DNA sequence: CGGTGCAACAAATTGATAAGCAATGCTTTTTTGGC
DNA sequence: GGCCAAAAAAGCATT
DNA sequence: GCTTATCAATTTGTTGCACC
């Protein structure tokens, strides 16, 4: 399912609210929670998980294809933690 | 931390959307991802990132209070993977 | 609208095994804006 | 909505 | 190749948000 996808199977479903409303709002929230992380905030949704920053220190890493090496910046880097319900509805094996 | 409430509010002042299709439409959204997910379906949102299946086999783990040696049980979980433009985005953010 | 209670959240332990990534050009998919 | 060419984003190599 | 994440069980402090 793509973005595109997603937001088809939603404005499927609602039919009483407009396709264009639905393909505005989905892109909208997504910026939304882009630019909360771009901004160093983070993000809960409970019963489907939580968005936060974590850090990488600085280091010496190499070009994998030539080997040779480069400084990289300290930065951070998002990561996603799938809540409760989420992971429960997502585990097929017991 | 950023929320549904925070979420709705947003598209409300931004798209002017009632505040009952603002509810409505951000609790859809995390909905359809779930729906995809839960049916095994990969997730691609293009300029956020991926929400991708994977299945673990069982492995060694402990009680960390005791060291109880305890399996971890074979599961699938959801991990996402964020993209080139979201990273780029929040490589030089700053933890408010 | 706003107060409230509580499941779901976060954090913290240890250690074996799994997953992810530095660069960057070429290829493939997805989005975009006009009809 | 479909279709299209162009651009953006991602996928791959290996990441 | 080397770095970072995954997870066990359990306790304790915090909060999203459904429900009034």
């Amino acid at each position: 399912m793509t973005k595109s996808e997603l937001i088809e199977r939603l404005a499927t479903q609602q039919s009483h609210i407009p396709a264009k409303t639905v393909e505005d709002a989905v892109k909208e929230m997504l910026e939304h929670m882009a630019s909360t992380l771009a901004q160093g905030e983070r993000i809960e949704i409970r019963g489907f998980g939580s968005f936060s920053l974590h850090y990488r220190a600085p280091r010496t890493g190499r070009n994998p294809k030539t080997g040779d090496k480069v400084e990289l910046e300290g930065k951070y880097v998002p990561h996603f933690k799938p809540g409760k319900e989420l992971r429960d509805r997502a585990n097929i094996y017991g | 931390a950023l929320t549904k409430a925070e979420m709705s509010e947003y598209l409300f002042d931004k798209l002017g959307l009632s505040k009952r299709d603002a509810k409505e439409l951000v609790e859809l959204f995390f909905e359809e991802i779930r729906r995809a997910l839960e049916n095994g379906e990969q997730v691609k949102l293009s300029g956020f990132g991926n929400f991708d299946l994977r299945d673990k086999n069982q492995r060694p783990g402990r009680n960390p209070k005791t060291g109880e040696d305890i399996p971890i049980t074979a599961r699938r979980v959801v991990t996402f993977r964020p993209g080139q433009k979201l990273k780029s985005r929040v490589e030089n953010a700053s933890p408010k």
